[PDB]
């Protein structure tokens, strides 16, 4: 949703992800790409465990 | 003893430095910082076309 | 840069978590610090980190002077006497914590 | 040792008894120091009233 | 440049002379007196700086 707000395509290539669309993707956005990847890590640690 | 649990505790903080890590003011900070180190890159490569 | 920023938050947050301990215990303010160096060497360089070199050794047991602590050794030797610091070989790869 | 421990030497606050033979004793009390470490002697009288 | 190899090792411990600088030894052996040279264990490799 964050990423069609500002007319950015969400690319779900597996665990990493990826911005599509025109230019460069604002650092906030990149910021919550990473947040996302690491928050996907860490909820399946919490899963095993 | 206290000073046991109190140690365990701390070293089981390390997840917690993790989810600091995962946090989005500190991710917005390493993604703008990246970005001026890329800025600057591309910066010279303009420079040398 | 990225590590001095790791570093920078690290510090950040270990200040209100370690106040607490000091306060309590002023008398550990060293090691506590000591060992919030290690936390922030771990954000900061991103090593990883040994629980088992960084944990309080514990030697005596906690008493209130009655009944006073009371050890007697038949076999006086110095692994018993001053105790011992004993070494790890996993595959040849000497190790101690 | 691979590179040792650099264990700094534990404090000795205690009371330390010595229990033995006077035999045993006539070889440790020779020492200037033992005197000046030791310098309580409690005999247990062999005999009692 | 290895920095370990060429740093330097100091050894004197500084004073103004006033009180001079005072050692004493109860014990006394040659590693205690004269100093002594470590080597580092590696797996099994002797290194030395």
């Amino acid at each position: 949703r964050e990423a069609q707000e500002a007319g950015f395509a969400l690319s779900t290539n597996g665990e990493r992800l990826e911005l599509t669309g025109p230019g460069p993707v604002p650092a906030e956005l990149s910021a919550r790409l990473e947040e996302v990847t690491l928050g996907s890590l860490a909820a399946s640690a919490e899963l095993e465990v | 003893i206290h000073l046991a649990e109190a140690v365990e505790g701390l070293l089981l903080e390390v997840n917690r430095l993790d989810e600091l890590f995962r946090q989005g003011s500190f991710l917005r900070e390493k993604t703008q910082l990246e970005a001026r180190f890329k800025e600057a890159r591309e910066q010279q490569l303009e420079a040398l076309r | 840069a990225l590590r001095r920023l790791r570093r920078d938050w690290a510090l950040h947050y270990l200040n209100n978590r370690f106040e607490p301990l000091f306060q309590r215990f002023p008398q550990a303010r060293a090691y506590l610090e000591a060992l919030r160096a290690r936390l922030a060497r771990y954000a900061e360089t991103g090593e990883p980190l040994d629980p088992a070199q960084w944990r309080p050794n514990l030697l005596t047991s906690s008493s209130s002077g009655t009944p006073p602590p009371i050890v007697y050794e038949p076999y006086a030797t110095a692994p018993r006497l001053f105790g011992r610091l004993d070494y790890l070989v996993d595959r040849g790869v000497w190790s101690t914590n | 040792a691979p590179a040792g421990l650099e264990v700094e030497p534990f404090p000795i606050q205690m009371q330390v008894i010595l229990v033995g033979t006077p035999e045993a004793f006539e070889g440790l009390e020779e020492d200037p120091a033992f005197s000046e470490l030791f310098r309580i002697r409690a005999e247990f009288s062999p005999t009692l009233p």
